[PDB]
RNA sequence: UUUCUGUCUCGAACCU
């Protein structure tokens, strides 16, 4: 998202509004808007490696621009000259690793062994295994959307083709083994 | 022909096996003959370490217009201890027992476990995740609707347990359990809770193997690479180095000559070289 | 007399009850002999003559054999092992059929009610799928087009669950006892006051709480065993505790049996 | 096989299943973890090399580790912990248990101990049932942090007769230790008794883990509002030094340490800073903590976890170093977009500020990722290279063998040492033992 | 699936070789994953987006 | 679901993976260690398009 | 002064007491003479090169220095009638086990 | 052996009412693989009931 | 592919008994049963029973491998009592309170009309 | 640095002493300084050390 | 696939009430814990068991065959 | 180093580990199919010649 | 009301639209 | 086979000692004031506070496999409501006139402190303590 | 009364 005043309050505030929003869902619920237009308006601007050299990023869309003791931090705001903000820090993940529920809980190097497993992992590859004669396939039984699903995952489609099951886990010693 | 040792009335007059009939170990899935210049087999058998139904055949024509054949295999396969599993936390371990709900521990309200992992995947890898995922599915579970379980979102694990509380249990995820075997109560309570958990590839029905006296290499006679190729072990230079230290002479001697490959060598005394033209007979 | 009784709600597929001056020891083996040892009857062995839907014959089998299965009279049908018949006898086995050819453009589900008993039961209600649902149409097994045939012959045998699960008569059976901390079986995990911090169960209000004043109580044993039978519906809950009961008997009736007889 | 006992001769159980199942405590010497290792059986062909594997290399015989001259193989895991709560003092078991594991114990002479308190109930000591799996004649006395004979803490350990008088059973006492239960066994009973006690004490332990239970969960990591407060204020209290110390640097006011220039100074001033606020947090967590705690009780059985883990669990994650120094600038004067340039703050340059119970922001998390992918890459080098060193090493001393004069010799026959390392006595027969004459006093020699 | 197709190799050798390209520099933020990536002679390589 | 951006190639579908190298018409200035005589290098993968 | 060293004195007297049932009131037995030649028989007895010869006594000496300092630091009189109790044939037995182990303890050539 | 590559069920064993093929005879000994499940298995050859290549009757071993 | 075979968890095999009873020389009057084919379910109830008994000394059941459905009783009782007597009777006062406590529940069904 | 010492009554006692680390490896030529004690200076290599006390 | 025939761990029947939780959900716009908890699934494996399905049949399904 | 140093052997196998309290430190599990293609081979003597027939 | 500050929840409408046009195959697409 | 020592103690103080089910009492004898007891009570199953007099004594009665009473009428010394079981293992001297002898009660520690009316105290394992409230 | 097939070679991905 590009910040900037484009008004007279002064604060600097980003380009996009409740009014982009709401047309954005309405697009989506009657299927007008879409990215194309977003970026045709300059709502959003593309950058990379090297243009972020001279861009001073805001993390939060709200917090940054203008306590519960186990609430979330964050430090303050002395700059006032932000440029553009993310969209969502989460995006910086990739395909396999957003599949993780808290992957800052996570130790990272366990987050990595994850992003290797998820891809071992066992599930319905495509809908059309009884057709495809592939050389080597896995189709669970019963696939099962986890209860814990990250936002991401809508977007990943892993609900509709999800590669696991729900088990109620013990974190017991029992037997020994 | 030179057709193999495996069964062959699978097949029917075709050159399929007749789908609906199922195979195993060194069953021919297609039946070929080249001609020779009568003629001689070239069938593909089936895997020696897989079995199963045949789903499907499928017969074409390839670009060229010889006849082309795909012949697809089904099996279940269910878990088993060498079966090895993962959480969406790095937390992955293999199965090492299967108990029944009877041995199983139980809690209050009868909920028996579908696994129990060691508390000793906790502390060492700072897995908090796969914790606050079980709390968050426990309350995803008891409230129906679905946990926002993303990377930087406003819910915190007071708000987590807060929630879960309200719905009769522990804020902490904790509930008193009952000995499977006996119905004791256990003296320490256990964590638990629904956690998603992934079957990964790896299971020892595809890696388990062994050998005696297989096919050989062509070249030095030592055994073939791999499972597929009916292989053999290796006896690489650290393990070597362990039997030295072990001191077992013989068997170092015993494993790298006779159970490996041994060659009789005549040589002539004068010169030492391997050029006796010896005929035994 | 020794073991005592009282249920407190009873229902069609649930009962909760209370046993006292009973063992803990007891208790469990009971439920053990109630969730693993009570014979019941469920699809054993599926012959597929034609099935063309989009699932595996080892898929719709295995759903096939967790269906319930009505067997009130599952002790009148003798079990597979112990019958030396031929052509398998209805005596040993009750033999289903499914056929489920789709017609409607939408697609038509394929449910419990289908499966129709072809072998002869002799009078006694046992192998008739249990339809719980409020509507009536029974489990579902699978879905099919206008195109897709299903045809199959169902042989369920007499088993108990420890051969496999599908033949658990009792879904989930609480279990509960001694509410409050009176014998000390559990220490409390907390962090401020397990009291708090401890949900009080449903069985606290049936024992009078405890005092603060008196000391822990030495020679206190479990007693007063709070349970909930649940029953998949196969056997009514009367019949899931009873025939425990039985299995549990006849099991140690066995063991005294080898005794005399070595 | 990074090592000696990394090949082990086994008796083979035949059990029908698909997987090799081995003791768990041979877990240790091949570095096994269950986690999908898999592991190589070589099945002998003949009575030499039978008689070769059961006497010379065999598990019992492999207990003593030449390397460090203690035992390899030890208690650790799971049994470690149970063991532990075992033996703590206050834990007391009925009649009904003690008759069970007593029982599990196959060496057990028979005879039921007596009770440590019969009147009010038959109740016995965790330790005494312990003590039963412990043959007779195994004198242990280990003395923790001042530890007295009326050990208040019970910390220490004193055993006579096999009965284990007091002292909570640690790692230092049945795991991997030169002055340990099991290198006291080995030495005197010898190996066979020695995994005999191995199995015994595993069985019981196990038993009694099974009917008692343990677990670990988020409970575990919460420390308490009070607790958290005050590591919040540990943490700004040394956000404030630092950044005293860098506006006293930015006005060169700040003397660089000898051997060290001026930047190299602020920075070494600035991580000696951020790791005693990480670890004063991680103190004041513990601290807070008890032993109802899984994890506490975890880590002061020593099976595995540590302070440095319990820290980053729940009080602060700390300073994260890439190429062992602060998250270097990438862009330009820079560690990320979001902070302007010139950013020497510890949340700028990798300090995380909150640990994995709490969470970590964005920025923080990146520097997470970087420090631990640091610390991959790092052990993937290292164990190329050690296994490059290890086979340079045993090329080099693979000839040299003690000879029958007790010297060590090459292939061409070269001594290396006149006496194998100066003694000619075998690695493993060594243990660690005090001289009295070179201490003291002369007065105290005198008397 | 989705992972292959949006997974990026590199050209430097998987042997031995200087830890600094197997490193993330800081400029890998928002385009390389921090996380994802093969463990062992390939870590830090090969990238996903 | 099938995401596409592959090529079928002889039946068995193949995916291309992004390849890094160093961008060309970038002045890049390195410096060398003692014992190469060369020091501060200054490269350009100069190049048409 | 913790330092490694073949055999554990320590153990082996503490397992002379606790096998013998050693009375720490009744007088000992012990001579300072059958001491002192005891220690001294021990001493020569413990063997780990042999030769009848100048240069192998030397090295032999030599390779069991430390150890005879250890034991003399130990079995020394004042200690082996204060600290310790032992009687004579309790003496006599920790002398034969601390030669024992300490055969036991010498390498065992053709190790690797 | 007419028995050899025939469709069998098994009549006294855990294994019975279950389909099988007969794989290899050892004599006195048939290992069939079970037609249900992927393992093979040990049985006297005379307590089977062999099955014509299609279902129907069971004709016990009399051929 | 070669899973124990699960029909045998609790079926009697091929010349195997249900009981092996032989005597312990390893203290006075101890007996030591195996219970082929038998799980906790028993193991610990018997045993339960034979503690309660007071002319018993010595009584625990045991699961050596989960693998084998077998489980192990040992019982040393005080002299003159043969510990088969001792099993016999705490089999006959479980089928007792068994069929007292299955009676009892008829009646309490049978009583409450649902 | 903190030295073990025999104190004069017998016992080991800490004794603190000044010590002069480096950065730099020419043991030849520091080792004749005036005011030192040569005979215990070290060195972090070993092939210096050879090269001026010996093999040994 | 389909709803699995009986919960894993409990094994109460919950194949009988897919259909019925659909209904429920779409017909009367129930919330899925009031949906589940009127069907009668008091432990939350069994709510999970409903609630956690894919149904991924009528994606299989209406292919061509 | 590749068919000297180390080489191939038969009367070997590789399988998955997986922990077992209930058996003894020296003692291992082995899959029943390991164990029946894995042999030993046993000489015929007076005092295994009833045990050799009978596995025979 | 139409020109009021943003709200991080409904970012997530952004991202949608991201991968309703693009996908996650974008890259090698075009 | 008989009493070896028997006293009056006034509990002097009582530490819980950090742990739940065991507390640890610092007595002093009433009659004797160089005799002194420091000794480990399960307080579940003996609850004791401080200043409270207790009747301490040592018996040795009343190989050798442990039994159950067998019987309501088994004579032993039931006079006593907390009898523990314990092993000696050390005996100190202190002052050249006081010893003090050390008991484990299988892990319950007690140091018995006082002048040479403990000489009956024998390192035997067969030590039996007894307390009346 | 008719049996000891059978491979290399360049890579890729993944497991410990
Ligand atoms: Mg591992
Ligand atoms: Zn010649
Ligand atoms: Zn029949
Ligand atoms: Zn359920």
């Amino acid at each position: 998202f590009i910040v900037e005043d484009d008004e007279s309050l002064g604060h600097k505030e980003l380009k996009v509004r409740k009014g982009h929003i709401a047309k954005l869902m309405a697009t989506e619920y009657q299927d007008e808007y879409t990215w194309s237009s977003l970026l045709n308006e300059g709502l959003v601007e593309y950058i990379d490696a090297e243009e972020e050299e001279s861009i001073l990023i805001a993390m939060q869309p709200e917090d940054l621009e203008p306590v519960d003791p186990a609430k979330r931090i964050r430090v303050s705001h002395h700059a006032t000259t932000f440029t553009h903000c993310e969209i969502h820090p989460s995006m910086i993940l990739g395909v396999a690793a957003s599949i993780i529920p808290f992957p800052d809980h996570n130790q990272s190097p366990r987050n990595t062994y994850q992003s290797a497993m998820g891809k071992q992992a066992m599930g319905v590859f495509l809908t059309n295994y009884n057709v495809r004669m592939d050389t080597m396939a896995n189709i669970l039984y019963y696939p099962q959307k986890p209860l814990g699903t990250t936002r991401a995952m809508e977007y990943l489609k892993f609900r509709e083709l999800p590669a696991g099951q729900n088990a109620i886990v013990a974190i017991a010693c029992y037997s020994g083994y | 022909l030179r057709m193999k040792h495996g069964t062959y009335d699978k097949l029917d007059d075709d050159g399929l096996i007749a789908p609906g009939v199922r195979v195993s170990g060194e069953d021919v899935i297609i039946g070929k003959t080249t001609p020779i210049s009568s003629k001689r087999d070239a069938s593909t058998p089936l895997r020696s370490t897989e079995n199963g139904i045949v789903d499907q055949v499928l017969v074409t024509t390839n670009q060229d217009g010889l006849k082309f054949v795909k012949v697809r295999v089904r099996t279940t396969k269910i878990p088993q201890i060498g079966d090895k599993f993962a959480s969406r936390h790095g937390q992955k371990g293999t199965i090492g027992i299967t108990y029944r709900r009877e041995d199983m521990p139980f809690t209050a309200e009868g909920i028996v476990p579908d696994l129990i992992i060691n508390p000793h995947a906790i502390p060492s890898r700072m897995t908090v995740a796969h914790l606050i995922e079980c709390l968050l599915s426990k309350v995803a579970a008891l409230s129906g609707n679905e946990g926002d379980a993303s990377p930087f979102t406003d819910i915190t694990v007071e708000g987590i347990s807060k929630l879960l509380r309200e719905h009769g249990y522990q804020s902490r995820g904790f509930e008193v359990m009952y000995n499977g075997h006996t119905g004791k109560k256990l003296m320490a309570q256990i964590f638990f809770g629904p956690t998603y958990y992934q079957r990964l590839r790896h299971m020892v029905d595809d890696k388990i193997h062994a050998r005696a006296r297989g096919p050989m290499q062509v070249l030095t006679r030592q055994p073939v690479e791999g499972r597929s190729r009916d292989g053999g072990l290796r006896f690489g230079e650290m393990e070597r180095d362990c039997m030295i230290a072990h001191g077992a002479a013989s068997f170092l001697k015993e494993r790298l000559m006779e159970a490996s490959d041994a060659f009789r060598v005549h040589i002539c005394g004068i010169c030492g070289l391997m050029t006796v033209i010896a005929k035994l007979n | 007399e020794g073991p005592q009784v009282k249920i407190r709600e009873a229902s069609k597929d649930n009962v909760d009850f209370i046993l006292s001056n009973v063992d803990l020891a007891m208790a469990n083996s009971l439920r053990r002999v109630m969730i693993a040892e009570i014979p019941t009857l469920a699809i054993d062995s599926v012959e597929v003559e034609t099935n063309t839907t989009v699932l595996a014959d080892e898929f719709i089998a295995h759903r096939l054999g967790l269906i319930p299965l009505q067997s009130m009279d599952i002790e009148q049908l003798e079990y597979s092992r112990d019958c030396f018949c031929e052509d398998h006898c209805d005596k040993c086995s009750v033999v289903l059929t499914l056929q489920a050819f789709g017609e409607s453009e939408s697609t038509t589900n394929v449910y419990s009610k289908d499966l129709v008993i072809v072998s002869n039961l002799m009078g006694r209600n046992i192998g008739h799928p249990i339809i719980q649902d409020k509507e009536g149409n029974g489990v579902l097994i699978c879905k099919l087009r206008k195109g897709q045939e299903l045809k199959l012959t169902c042989v369920a045998k007499k088993g108990i669950a420890k051969e496999h699960a599908k033949w658990g008569p009792a879904a989930a059976i609480e279990f509960e006892y001694d509410p409050w901390n009176k014998l000390k079986h559990t220490d409390y995990w907390y962090e401020q006051d397990s009291a708090k911090e401890w949900p009080q169960s449903k069985n606290c209000e049936y024992e009078d709480p405890p005092n603060e004043g008196d000391p822990f109580d030495y020679k206190a044993q479990a007693d007063t065993f709070y349970m909930n039978v649940e029953s998949v519906g196969s056997i009514p809950v009367d019949q899931v505790v009873v025939r425990g009961i039985d299995t549990l008997q006849k099991k140690v009736a066995s063991i005294l049996l080898a005794l005399t007889q070595m | 096989s990074l090592h000696k006992m990394s090949m082990m001769a086994h008796r083979v159980k035949v059990i029908p299943y698909s997987t090799f199942r081995l003791n768990l405590s041979v877990t240790s010497p091949y570095n096994a973890d269950f986690d999908g290792d898999e592991m190589n059986l070589h099945v002998p062909q003949s009575e030499e090399t039978r008689a070769e594997l059961s006497q010379l290399c065999a598990v019992p015989l492999q207990i003593v580790s030449p390397q460090s001259n203690k035992p390899c193989m030890g208690i650790v895991q799971d049994t470690l912990c149970g063991i532990r709560k075992l033996t703590l003092r206050d834990t007391f078991i009925e009649l009904d248990q003690v008759l069970n594991m007593l029982y599990w114990v196959p060496d057990w002479d028979g005879v039921i101990p007596t009770p440590a308190i019969i009147k009010p109930k038959p109740l016995w000591s965790g330790k005494q049932i312990l003590s039963v799996a412990i043959p007779n004649g195994i004198h242990l006395q280990r003395f923790d942090e001042g530890t007295t004979l009326l050990s208040p803490k019970d910390n220490g350990m004193l055993i006579i007769d096999g009965q284990i008088i007091f002292g909570v059973v640690e790692k230092k006492t049945v795991g991997s230790s030169n002055g340990g239960l099991i290198h006291v066994v080995t030495r005197e009973k010898g190996p066979q008794v020695c995994a005999k006690l191995f199995g015994n004490i595993q069985k019981v332990v196990n038993f009694w883990l099974l009917h008692n239970g343990f677990s670990t969960g988020i409970g575990d990591t919460i420390a308490d509002g009070p607790t958290m407060r005050e590591i919040t204020e540990t943490i700004a209290e040394a956000k404030k030094k630092v950044l005293d110390v860098t506006k006293e640097a930015q006005a060169n006011l700040l003397t660089a340490k000898h051997g060290m220039t001026l930047r190299e100074s602020f920075e070494d001033n600035v991580v000696r800073f951020l790791n005693e606020a990480r670890d004063k947090a991680g103190r004041l967590a513990e601290v807070n903590l008890k032993d109802l705690n899984n994890v506490k009780q975890m880590v002061m059985a020593g099976s595995k976890g540590s302070f440095i883990n319990i820290a980053q669990m729940s009080a602060c994650v700390g300073q994260q170093s890439v190429e062992g120094k602060r998250i270097a600038f990438g862009f330009v004067d820079r560690t990320l977009p979001h902070f302007s340039k010139d950013d020497y703050s510890p949340e700028s340059k990798g300090f995380v500020e909150n640990s994995y119970l709490r969470g970590l922001t964005p920025q923080e998390f990146f520097f997470h990722a970087m420090g631990g992918r640091e610390g991959l890459i790092d052990t993937a080098v290292k164990t190329a290279e050690t296994g490059y060193i290890q086979r340079r090493l045993v090329k080099a001393l693979e000839d040299i063998m003690v000879h029958y004069d007790n010297t060590t010799r090459n292939s061409l026959g070269n001594v290396i040492q006149f006496i194998y390392g100066e003694d000619g006595m075998d690695a493993a027969h060594i243990e660690k033992q005090s001289l009295d004459t070179i201490g003291g006093s002369d007065a105290a020699f005198e008397k | 699936t989705l992972s292959h197709l949006r997974r990026t190799n590199t050209p430097i050798g998987r042997d031995g070789k200087l830890a600094k390209p197997r490193q993330l520099h800081n400029t890998h933020w928002g385009l390389v994953c921090p996380a994802e990536t093969p463990e062992g002679q390939a870590c830090g390589l090969v990238k996903n987006l | 679901f099938d995401m596409g951006g592959y090529f079928i190639i002889n039946g068995s579908e193949k995916v291309l993976i992004a390849q890094e190298r160093s961008a060309g018409n970038i002045v890049q200035v390195f410096k060398k260690a003692a014992p190469s005589p060369i020091s501060h290098v200054a490269e350009i993968r100069s190049a048409l398009e | 002064a913790n330092w490694p060293l073949p055999v554990n004195i320590r153990r082996i007297i503490q397992n002379a007491q606790q096998t013998f049932h050693i009375d720490h009131t009744k007088p000992s037995d012990l001579t300072i003479k059958d001491i002192v030649l005891g220690v001294k028989d021990l001493q020569e007895n413990l063997l780990v090169l042999r030769g009848k010869n100048e240069i192998i006594q030397n090295a032999q000496r030599d390779a069991v220095t430390l150890f005879c300092c250890l034991l003399r630091s130990r079995l020394a009189t004042r200690r082996v009638l204060q600290e310790y109790r032992l009687t004579k044939q309790a003496f006599d037995w920790v002398l034969s086990n601390i030669e024992a182990q300490f055969l036991r303890s010498v390498v065992h050539p053709g190790e690797m | 052996e007419v028995a050899l590559g025939k469709t069998v069920r098994i009549r006294s064993a855990g294994y019975k009412g279950q389909l099988g093929i007969v794989k290899d005879v050892n004599g006195d000994k048939a290992t069939v693989e079970l037609h249900s499940k992927n393992k093979h298995i040990t049985i006297d050859k005379h307590k089977l009931t062999y099955y014509n290549r299609e279902g129907g009757e069971g004709i016990t071993y009399d051929e | 592919m070669n899973a124990p075979d699960r029909f045998e968890l609790f079926l009697l095999g091929e010349g195997e008994s249900k009981l092996k009873i032989d005597p312990d020389t390893k203290a006075p009057n101890a007996v030591v049963i195996t219970f082929e084919k038998e799980d906790h379910t028993l193991g610990n109830l018997i045993r339960a029973e034979l503690l309660n008994d007071r002319k018993v000394l010595f009584a625990a059941y045991k699961v050596e491998h989960p693998f084998f459905a077998r489980f192990k009783l040992r019982i040393q009782t005080t002299e003159g009592y043969d510990p088969k007597d001792a099993l016999k009777n705490a089999c006959n006062s479980i089928i007792n309170k068994l069929g007292a406590l299955k009676t009892n529940f008829e009646t309490e069904w049978n009583l409450q009309t649902l | 640095y903190d030295r073990k010492v025999p104190s004069p009554t017998g016992e080991y006692v800490k004794e603190p002493e000044w010590v002069l680390e480096t950065d730099g490896v020419n043991l030849s030529e520091v080792m004749t300084v005036p005011g030192i004690d040569p005979t215990r200076i070290y060195t972090n290599s070993f092939i210096d050390i050879m090269e001026v006390l010996g093999i040994e | 696939m389909i709803v699995p025939v009986r919960c894993f761990s409990c094994g109460k029947v919950v194949g009988d009430k897919w259909e019925s939780y659909l209904n429920l959900l779409q017909e009367d716009e129930l919330d899925e814990g009031t949906a589940l908890s009127r069907l009668g699934l008091k432990r939350y494996c069994c709510r999970r068991m409903i609630l956690t399905h894919v149904d991924l049949i009528e994606k299989f399904l209406r292919y061509n065959p | 180093r590749g068919n000297l140093m180390g080489k191939r052997v038969d009367f070997s196998a590789r399988t998955v580990i997986s922990g077992d309290p209930n058996l003894e430190l020296d003692q291992v599990g082995v899959p029943k199919s390991i164990a029946k293609t894995l042999t030993y081979p046993e000489v015929v003597t007076p005092y295994n010649i009833d045990r050799l027939t009978q596995l025979v | 009301d139409e020109s009021a500050p943003i709200t991080a929840e409904d970012s997530w409408a952004v991202i949608s639209a991201f991968f309703r046009e693009k996908g996650l195959v974008s890259q090698q697409l075009d | 086979s008989n009493t070896l020592f028997d006293d009056i103690f006034q509990v002097s103080e009582v530490d819980p000692g950090r742990y739940n089910k065991v507390c640890r009492i610092e007595a002093a004898s009433t009659t004797q004031d160089q005799c002194k007891l420091t000794l480990d009570i399960n307080v579940e199953l003996f609850p004791v506070a401080a200043q409270d007099s207790l009747t301490v004594t040592i018996a040795s009665s009343l190989t050798r496999s442990w039994r159950p009473p067998q019987a309501g009428d088994r004579s032993l010394a039931d006079d006593y409501d907390y009898v523990m079981y314990g092993t000696a293992y050390k005996f100190e001297e202190v002052s050249k006139d006081l010893i003090a002898v050390y008991y484990s009660f299988g892990g319950l520690l007690m140091r018995l402190e006082g002048n040479y009316r403990n000489l009956n105290n024998l390192k035997q394992e067969n030590a039996y303590l007894l307390i009346r409230r």
